[PDB]
């Protein structure tokens, strides 16, 4: 596995999670965005492939699809507390 | 009709210039290009991954129609 | 063009007794009736397909079955464009 | 099939003994014929799940072969 | 108009097979350009348009639709203009080659229509477009049927032409 990590530069869903692939206008929000004055942004659809970061955490590279046509970037972090972000 | 004799494919060589990663400087090809080699895109699972995996498929390949040979592989 | 109406009727009448030898044959000549009455824009020539394409239908039953659907979409279509 | 097939992307395959072009030849006709046939109860095959009916392209071709014989006895 | 797209012909010929960066910089533009043009503009946009399918050769594929659109739409009678979307014709296929059969059904008729009427002194509209049948190639086998009786009456009616009916035998000939 050692050998294997660094060849794991992108994620295809079709392999990690199929059901993420299925996702298809869910009325669920895209996360940080929802405001009680501002029209819910929902998620359009998600797309198919993310790119891995090299890093020594390897934190992925989520991209959504908002209702309103614009792309919304994030950074999915593992075995890593946001909370104390979150406060800060 | 009758045989004057039967040969066998003892051994078999493939040799695979991939270049996996690497456009070759004579055909600039385009943006979507073509990235399907022996059912296999390279750029999915790293170069040499991809060449070692590539190589391994195509003996398999011709392994389906003459299983009993000596395969051996040279990439690059 | 009557000559080719009478021999496709005779063809389509042998799909039964020489399936092996008529039914591929037939097959590649409904590709070309077809694509000839949806592109070619000429009032003769797409009469002469529709006629073509009336006659593999009545000799030619067994051959035509499996692609109904394809032949009434494509006659579906044509009956929709803005000769009689 | 590599002939017929890289025909119609302007490419011609070439043999150190020169095959005459095969590319114009009926039986792929009945090759094409069969495939649809074979592979129209795919959808019924994978959702509903029905028993694969076996291809009538033998039993056609045997057809043709005794139809043949019927009247073939001359040295045509 | 005439100088910034000589200038553009000429960027991408010195350039060769790297213009093909600058694609969807320019396509776009064009393409609107040729649709919004007026008068003898035109003919010589068409022509510039091919030289860039010449240089730009099989990545030319994306916009291939809309360019084909394009042809379609303003395909008239005129002589100049049949005989420069014919010139446009063969550019077309000898960059696309296997390709160039998805998009011909879309301009057959056209042809046909060309075929059927045409009373350009000489035929010479008739014999460009032999010679781009010619070129077309080994897309025409899922159309020779379509394509090939306007041949045929060609050279079988005496009252063509002598050089129109023997660029259809060579036509003919050729495609053989």
């Amino acid at each position: 596995i050692s050998k294997q990590l660094p060849q794991l530069t992108s994620l295809e869903l079709q392999y990690v999670s199929p059901k993420l692939l299925m996702c298809r206008d869910l009325e669920l929000a895209v996360p940080g965005t929802y405001d009680p004055n501002q029209p819910i942004i929902r998620i359009q659809s998600i797309a198919p492939s993310l790119q891995v970061i090299t890093s020594k955490q390897r934190p992925r590279k989520l991209t959504l699809m908002g209702s309103n046509g614009h792309e919304f970037v994030f950074l999915l972090k593992g075995h890593e507390d946001l909370r104390q972000d979150e406060r800060v | 009709w009758r045989m004057k004799d039967r040969m066998k494919t003892v051994s078999v060589a493939l040799v695979l210039c991939l270049n996996v990663g690497v456009d070759p400087p004579d055909v600039v090809k385009t943006t979507p290009c073509a990235r399907l080699e022996c059912w296999i895109d390279p750029l999915s699972m790293g170069p040499q991954k991809a060449l070692e995996t590539i190589g391994a498929n195509l003996q398999k390949q011709y392994e389906n129609w003459q299983p009993r040979a000596r395969y051996k592989q040279s990439l690059d | 063009f009557e000559i080719r109406e009478l021999a496709i009727c005779t063809v389509g009448r042998l799909s039964s007794m020489n399936p092996a030898f008529v039914m591929p044959f037939l097959r590649k000549m409904l590709i070309q009736i077809l694509t000839e009455l949806e592109h070619s824009g000429i009032g003769r020539i797409k009469e002469q397909s529709a006629r073509m394409l009336g006659h593999l239908v009545s000799n030619a039953p067994r051959l035509i079955r499996p692609y109904m659907e394809p032949i009434l979409k494509a006659l579906i279509l044509k009956l929709k464009d803005p000769n009689p | 099939l590599a002939e017929r097939i890289m025909r119609s992307y302007n490419c011609t395959p070439v043999s150190s003994p020169r095959l005459p072009p095969t590319y114009m030849h009926a039986m792929w006709q009945a090759w094409d014929l069969a495939v649809d046939i074979c592979l129209s109860q795919l959808p019924t095959i994978i959702e509903e799940g029905t028993a694969f009916r076996h291809s009538p392209f033998f039993a056609e071709q045997l057809t043709a072969f005794q139809v043949w014989l019927t009247m073939g006895v001359e040295n045509r | 108009h005439t100088m910034v797209v000589q200038a553009i012909t000429f960027i991408f010929k010195s350039l060769g097979l790297k213009c093909v960066q600058f694609l969807p910089q320019v396509m776009p533009t064009f393409l609107n350009v040729i649709r919004v043009c007026d008068g003898a503009i035109r003919e010589f946009l068409f022509q510039q348009l091919g030289m860039l399918v010449s240089f730009v050769k099989s990545h030319i594929r994306p916009y291939m639709d809309e360019i084909v659109t394009l042809m379609r739409e303003f395909w008239v009678m005129n002589t100049s203009i049949q005989s420069t979307i014919i010139l446009l014709i063969e550019q077309i296929v000898v960059a696309l080659g296997g390709e160039f059969k998805l998009y011909l059904p879309q301009l057959i008729p056209h042809m046909l229509r060309v075929f059927m009427h045409d009373n350009s002194p000489g035929r010479i509209v008739s014999i460009k477009l032999l010679a781009a049948i010619q070129l077309f190639g080994a897309n025409l086998d899922d159309y020779l049927h379509l394509l090939l009786p306007p041949i045929v009456k060609l050279f079988d009616a005496p009252e063509a032409p002598l050089p129109s009916r023997k660029a259809a035998l060579e036509t003919v000939d050729r495609l053989t």
